[PDB]
């Protein structure tokens, strides 16, 4: 009994963690076989005025790059540019390197950041990607090249490396082709984060595992239809429902509907944060019907 | 208590 | 930028994690060096009845024993008791033991928890011992035996091994010597937890995390005294404040001194008035000062 946002362990993850250096800066990679992927403004000279990347690397000089796992330094082949990050050929195979896939991931669904300092990991928690392609993330200077990752049936799924922090907790990465989620710059310039909402597919996971858990204070008794609701949620900042049969391994084992926790969750937006769901603020919507599920049974 |  | 309950890396934990089997109940347990550390409730014939633990240890036969970390099986040379704990010597070393020492946490502090299952680490999260000695965990049955954990300086400090749940939000775990925390019973008998008091220096260092953050909209604009405040704690639910030493650091980053704080204490107790102050919409005692620093600063 209970949920906790857990963090797949990171353990596999943790030796592929390289310290990449380049001038004035320093920031961590990411080591699998012979190759090293890191943020490209590891090669950035200014951090406020737009940067050249590709003039960067046109007089970059390999061996002004260092290249260290633990105190074991490698030697560097090659440098080519991917999207927002680099492509460092190595010298040297990674022999832990794990079985692993590229996945890029989609608003709404959880991931595990590994935050690393210095080429070394630091701290371990899970995220879920916001509407606006932000993560509630905890970095601070240094971070950038931080893994993100899912572990699914032996293989790691990388998923995310760390770039830059919009504002507060709104933390930006790419995915490991390079590709910026939400389309954000890797530019020193003033960007804005969209609007997020609330993933109401997320807060429904949710209520369904505080149910499984004996929490029901929370449970209306009247339904509400899935059309009314979604009136509701885009004038209250919460995403609408498509499909109510996403829900129906749950539905299987609460007896109750998707519409009367439509109807829970308007009456907890009604008086925001009256009592805790689990030592969790009602309406968190960090939590997916995967991580859910993996968590309570297995 | 449950034993776990 | 950002506040998150986190945990350190599992990594060197991740490798001392073995299968513990005993006739038909399974659970987890710590190997470091030739030795094996489980919840004695593993040579238990039922959970449902109060055990004689010393009888089942009498009758019990060592090749009744099935301990493996994944498909490395442990041989079993003798088994002791060590409080609610297993003491099991193994024919085999750990060669991935971790620099280690034990630790019995107070209430308060932070650690790490490893949730395992059917021997093996299912993830990871970061906890803290509340008053009435129990932890905030997500331990289901067969979770007995996951290791609690800090890292400092390479050195592995162990603290906890699930035991038993008492209530949805309410774990209770042995230290490594054996002892219980909070003295609860290793007994499927009606005992219920200890009322809990939010840890006023935790709730301190989060509300300044909240500051440090641009999160100020709560920010009282009256001033309590440390001592009126403390005849206010004991009475709703909050432990009193003894050392406003270590907040000076936080209170020159913001321009918020510790009475501030503590009166926007008293209003938030019981009421966040419809808002949330980092996704949290109560008063959360799970981060200590330490956390809070090497969260925000690195140092």
């Amino acid at each position: 009994a209970g949920l906790r946002k857990m963090a797949q362990p990171s353990g596999v993850v943790e030796k592929c963690i390289v310290r990449v250096c380049y001038g004035n800066m320093a920031l961590n990679g990411l080591w699998l076989g012979d190759t090293v992927m890191c943020p490209r403004h590891v090669i950035a000279s200014s951090t406020t005025s737009t940067i050249d990347y590709d003039y960067a690397l046109s007089v970059l000089r390999l061996h002004n790059f260092s290249i260290s796992s633990g105190n074991v330094f490698l030697g560097v082949v090659g440098v080519t540019m991917r999207g927002a990050l680099l492509q460092i050929k190595v010298n040297q195979n990674n022999v832990h390197t794990p079985k692993y896939t590229y996945r890029t991931v989609r608003p709404g669904e959880s991931f595990n950041i590994l935050a690393c300092y210095d080429g070394a990991a630091a701290g371990v928690y899970g995220v879920n990607m916001r509407s606006n392609y932000t993560i509630r993330g905890s970095f601070i200077n240094g971070a950038a090249g931080s893994p993100g990752y899912n572990i699914n049936n032996g293989t790691v799924e990388f998923c995310y490396l760390h770039q830059l922090e919009l504002g507060s907790g709104c933390h930006v990465g790419s995915d490991l082709d390079g590709v910026m989620y939400g389309g954000y710059e890797d530019q020193p310039t003033l960007q804005v984060e969209g609007a997020s909402s609330l993933f109401t597919e997320n807060v429904l996971a949710f209520l369904y595992a505080a149910l499984i858990n004996g929490s029901t204070w929370w449970l209306s008794s009247s339904r509400i239809a899935v059309d009314r609701f979604n009136e509701w949620a885009v004038h209250n900042g919460m995403t609408t429902v498509v499909n109510t049969d996403c829900f129906s391994i749950f539905a299987a084992k609460t007896g109750v509907d998707v519409q009367r926790l439509l109807a829970s969750i308007q009456s907890l937006h009604k008086n925001f944060g009256g009592k805790q769901i689990l030592g969790y603020t009602s309406l968190t919507d960090e939590f997916t019907t995967g991580e859910v599920i993996r968590q309570m049974y297995g | 208590g449950v034993n776990l």
